RNA sequence: GGCGGCCGUAGCGCGGUGGUCCCACCUGACCCCAUGCCGAACUCAGAAGUGAAACGCCGUAGCGCCGAUGGUAGUGUGGGGUCUCCCCAUGCGAGAGUAGGAACUGCC
RNA sequence: GACGGAAAGACCCCGUGAACCUUUACUAUAGCUUGACACUGAACAUUGAGCCUUGAUGUGUAGGAUAGGUGGGAGGCUUUGAAGUGUGGACGCCAGUCUGCAUGGAGCCGGCCUUGAAAUACCACCCUUUAAUGUUUGAUGUUCUAACCCGAAUCCGGGGACAGUGUCUGGUGGGUAGUUUGACUGGGGCGGUCUCCUCCUAAAGAGUAACGGAGGAGCACGAAGGUUGGCUAAUCCUGGCAUCAGGAGGUUAGUGCAAUGGCAUAAGCCAGCUUGACUGCGAGCGUGACGGCGCGAGCAGGUGCGAAAGCAGGUCAUAGUGAUCCGGUGGUCUGAAUGGAAGGGCCAUCGUCAACGGAAAAGGUACUCCGGGGAUAACAGGCUGAUACCGCCCAAGAGUUCAUAUCGACGGCGGUGUUUGGCACCUCGAUGUCGGCUCAUCACAUCCUGGGGCUGAAGUAGGUCCCAAGGGUAUGGCUGUUC
RNA sequence: UGUGCAAACACGAAAGUGGACGUAUACGGUGUGACGCCUGCCCGGUGCCGGAAGGUUAAUGGGGUUGCAAAGCUCUCGAAGCCCCGGUAAACGGCGGCCGUAACUAUAACGGUCCUAAGGUAGCGAAAUUCCUUGUCGGGUAAGUUCCGACCUGCACGAAU
RNA sequence: GCGGAAGAUGUACGGGGCUAAACCAUGCACCGAAGCUGCGGCAGCGACGUUAUGCGUUGUUGGGUAGGGGAGCGUUCUGUA
RNA sequence: UCAAACCGGGAGAUAGCUGGUUCUCCCCGAAAGCUAUUUAGGUAGCGCCUCGUGAAUCAUCUCCGGGGGUAGAGCACUGUUUCGGCAAGGGGGUCGACUUCCAACCCGAUGCAAACUGCGAAUACCGGAGAUGUUAUCACGGGAGACACACGGCGGGUGUAACGUCCGUCGUGAAGAGGGAAACAACCCAGACCGCAGCUAAGGUCCCAAAGUCAUGGUUAAGUGGGAAACGAUGUGGGAAG
RNA sequence: GCGGGCCGUGGUACCUGUCUGAAUAUGGGGGGACCAUCCUCCAAGGCUAAAUACUCUGACUGACCGAUAGUGAACCAGUA
RNA sequence: GCGGAUUUAGCUCAGUUGGGAGAGCGCCAGACUGAAGAUCUGGAGGUCCUGUGUUCGAUCCACAGAAUUCGCACCA
RNA sequence: GCGGAUUUAGCUCAGUUGGGAGAGCGCCAGACUGAAGAUCUGGAGGUCCUGUGUUCGAUCCACAGAAUUCGCACCA
RNA sequence: GCGGAUUUAGCUCAGUUGGGAGAGCGCCAGACUGAAGAUCUGGAGGUCCUGUGUUCGAUCCACAGAAUUCGCACCA
């Protein structure tokens, strides 16, 4: 029932996740990246976390959210390549 | 398996469709009481009938 | 008070002061409308009484956060000795400390 | 001494080796009993079943219901072959009427045809059942009789359809035979572990072990699903631990589940409403190719809720699962030639393997052998030394008084490695085991004596310690035994 | 303990055969194994054998359902043996623990209390069959885990194991 | 630097032996490798030219168990010269 | 010859078991993981040797755009724990005041952590551009070895322990000459054609021994030249302070 | 129809054993499933030449071996 | 999974006439005994598995579901 | 040392839906009996091993410790 | 030597919330009985092994020593 014996987690297995989405050629609509599911909001490219920043470029194609709270969940304000 | 359990496997009835539908009932009332509108691989809303 | 600009140092607390121009409180619920039980909510109306909670200004930097001038421990990296261990070269420098900002700016 | 030569251990483990006997092992084969089929005919008695004929029709307690029955009632107008009646009999046990019987009062038919305890007329359905009889038939028991068996030369006698026996099925069945029954493991054994999820360990990606320390999943649920409105919690304080009113309160609450992460004008709570757990088809994701499965993200057509964007591919995310063969369930295809059936596949769901990537089911082995291996222990050596032995530092306290003059706790610091436990690199392709005995060779942390230190050394007598081999350590009873 | 014999028992694939040129004052299958004292407690848990309401027990045929036939589903009816109960321990066996009374102390002895029914009185017992046990008392000896006698709660000794 | 330090048939840094022929802090010249450089004779890989894996030139030049690859000669009998 | 005969016969039985396995020279020159297999001292697709084909431009030693959070540090979960001050509760002694003791909270100094943090590396690492390189990277397919590394030292983790299991650093056995270190797997320096010349490295340079009994300065005197410790010392030299 | 053997034999090979049991050419069987309708052919009786084998024996041949080679045997050998 | 049996007041069970729910034991009380025991008498105690259907009305019919038990099947 | 079981009112023991602490015997008393006995009725009798943790609340969960018992290990 | 248990008022023993030293028996007395007995009641009787340490205070903690008992260990 109840829990017990403080401590920190539980002891896993072995991380599954990666980093796809070059996010400097084609890219279409879709997760780009991948680590934890459920999260919406970017729309393109909005590589923004807290630190020396982040950052993504070119590709036109609307929405496209990121994972979630990590690789700069937040929600930056549209861009594409130079002219699509 | 099968017995004394909430859980019970019953297929739809569409009637002129072709059937196929899984969707279990606990005991809990209500009892004599399916479930309602569905689609199967045919004429579009036709009737359901989980029960059988 | 109206009307703009810049536009996360405007997070969050706290002080003084002013306009019966303005604004919430307040006041009254005849009606539109509305509360599972309560026009409290919701919605409508009038303005007796204040500023005790907005707003205009303006005074503290606590705390959060964003920048700047100074530097020990710690630490990156490659050679030296030495029983362990420690040293040197070189890029920085815990964390503490000294300061900057509580708006800024135009018009009626 | 050349770890001499030589005759490759029976101790021990290993090698999914061998054999033996033996269980509450598996699979079968003889044999025994019995039913039945072929070898078992006739007579008598019993029981079951099917069919035929004959007789009667087996069911129960009170006027609103009568009665196989039922819902409609009671003295209501028209039915087969003499009996109806009122006081008269029978073959299996109980009633209404039927026939050649015998007659009167009961009326001619009739009885019949409106009383509570005694009550109505016409063509399939629970009876349609039961009871009796004749025919066919199944099982059991008895008698008789031809087969068969034995004795005898024969006649014939004894036994007797029990059999003798052939075949098959089910049960029981050491009476007989095999370790087949995995691994890890501080040798092995005992004790603990082999699927899966989630900290630490894994030493800032990743990945990463051990009977590594902590703790769990094998399900549960229509709602703990979705949407909307309102609301916001623990906990503490005050007035009255249940409740209510006020204040403080990012939240430590709660959110299904082992934890982390997220969330409050909220994914939390309360209430209402409602139910996207839809169909079809693609692209992408799992360093490095590899399926099922899962997830994120579109398109085409359409279900729910919302104003709409939008949200769903079940429950915030990560454990709750499993092949082939076969069977049970949903459209089609398929066998000289046709009809009627039985059979044979594509996709998907459900049912079992939780010693859970998965066998239908347990055990001893000193008579041992062989092919190998240190990747397997019980000794000796080596490391460590917690244990063991001894010393040192500080020193309480005891000692009549007086720590320090024997003894000397607590605590701390060391040496030896004689003891023991014992981390398997050395030898088990093997330096056969303890102790003693006997025999040869090479040394010292000692009791008396001798020379010294301390003294709880006044003297004497003792305690403790150092030194020393120079000489001497020469003996018995019980036990195989070593101390 | 089995058997009157075309017997029991045993051998063989079969034909046949051993024991029978025998016959129960027989022979086959076993335990004990002399002699002497002997001989106490329990059947709750196997093997064999006998009886046995009810339960368990194939296929053909028969009945119902299904299908203008047929599959399939199902009912009904069932020997010997077995479930049933009982007997049997010269059947495999089981016999732990506690309190009180009472003693200078410990034990034995007796009853109960509990567990699993009884819990052991003949003898004799730590005995080649008891760990603990070089058990306790003692003989004997200068001393003897040896031995003998006794007590004896009998770890895992005990009745033709 | 020293006290805390007793044991095995003859004792000492390789020896002699050295106040440095020790040791410590530095430094210089040599002997000393099949090292490095120079004269006469190679292999593999790649580049240039080439039909060429034949030559010429150019960069790297050459240790090896297990193992991989390649060349080779001793040999018998039967062709054609 | 028997817990089971002899001879021959269908055996040149089957084994994931041992051993065996012989001419010269030249080039290059290991590894000890994953999925599945009647499979685990075996193969196939793959981490590694070699050869042929195919494609194509990086890669990484660098730099640049991301993700992790350990060491350490700080101070931190939890469960302990040091002192003082303040407030509240309970008990005892005398007065409804105070004193003493105990538990919880806050602050400062003190600090604590195998399951933490106001802060915070190195570092490894996903994606895209360069000096370098231009055909390396990378894509395909064939044929293999292969998923039994260990030991010593240091630091460990599990472990009440055995000539370990399992990680980390380093180093060797591996694939290393030559050479010194007296001898020596790893310490230091430095890397093999032939014959030959010169000059250096290892190390050595007084003699045997080939090379200076070489330069400047200093110490020790102990012959120390090498085991040595918890502990003691006006042996001696130097420096600061009352 | 029951119980088996065997075969590539599948409910569709062949044969053995027990039991049951036809019709008849205005008949019946077969064409790899069963039963009515086509085509083919007719069992439950029998006989039947020809086309490959081995190698004792005779002869020949062989880029076969050469007397610890080759058959065990070129010498008494299947003898000592 | 398949099939059979069973599923009545605490316990063990009878009850197919569809129209009465009952017995033994147990529990309480009474009588009796000095009393306690045992007889003996009396009382209480039943969603007669559950739902639905059939009938006027069903424990006692039909259907569906569940429990218990046995045989069988599965138990890579 | 290791693992398993056990550790409830005097004694012997039941008690896992976590929320009732109960049975037999014993002890005291009542009743009865002339009385004592035996029933029978009533009462008393329980840190339900200990501490802590978990929950709204635990004898009935988790952790740690102690005791009893058994197997094993050790024993010049 | 090593390991375990034990070491409370005369005897046999209980007593861990650390802060009460208690019971049975025995001894003395009372009550009762003619009296003695047995019940029943009362009283006395404790360096709770010894020292030291831990605490506000220990029989009930820690350490050392002593005694008893058992196991183990070892005899020219």
């Amino acid at each position: 029932a109840h829990k017990k014996a403080g401590g920190s987690t539980r002891n896993g297995r072995d991380s599954e996740a990666k980093r796809l989405g070059v996010k400097r050629f084609g890219g279409e609509s879709v997760l780009a990246g991948s680590i934890i599911v459920r999260q919406r909001g970017t729309k393109f490219h909005a590589g923004a976390n807290v630190g020396c920043g982040r950052d993504h470029t070119l590709f036109a194609k609307a929405d496209g959210k990121v994972k979630f709270e990590v690789k700069g969940p937040k929600n930056r304000k549209f861009i594409s390549i130079e002219a699509e | 398996a099968k017995g004394i359990r909430e859980k019970i496997k019953l297929v739809s009835s569409a009637g002129t469709g072709h059937f196929y539908t899984t969707t279990k009932n606990k005991r809990t009332k209500p009892e004599k009481l399916e479930l309602k509108k569905f689609d199967p691989v045919v004429r579009q809303h036709v009737i359901y009938k989980e029960a059988k």
